[PDB]
């Protein structure tokens, strides 16, 4: 026959992640 | 000696990227 | 011809996700 074939490419990458966390809350406002 | 095999089938994807960085924080909220 | 090749490793992990949203405001101020 002869020898193996050579290995395939590797797979796609990934898909990307989620969107990230909401951030943190503001600062309280300034007395009036 | 045989000629070697024929290429593999591609690799599978990969697995999912992880959750976005934190946003921004919120505003200052709004004076008294 | 030999036989197959075998398959390929499996793909690297995906990138992060894109970055959050902003946080809500903070509160009123009092008067």
């Amino acid at each position: 026959y002869g020898p193996d074939g050579d290995p395939g490419d590797p797979g796609d990458p990934g898909p990307d992640g989620r969107p990230g966390p909401d951030g943190p809350d503001g600062p309280d406002g300034d007395p009036g | 000696y045989g000629p070697k095999g024929p290429k593999g089938p591609k690799g599978k994807p990969g697995p999912d990227g992880d959750p976005g960085d934190p946003g921004d924080p919120g505003p200052k909220g709004p004076k008294g | 011809y030999g036989k197959p090749g075998p398959e390929g490793p499996e793909g690297p992990k995906g990138k992060p996700g894109p970055k959050g949203k902003p946080g809500k405001p903070g509160k009123p101020g009092k008067p």
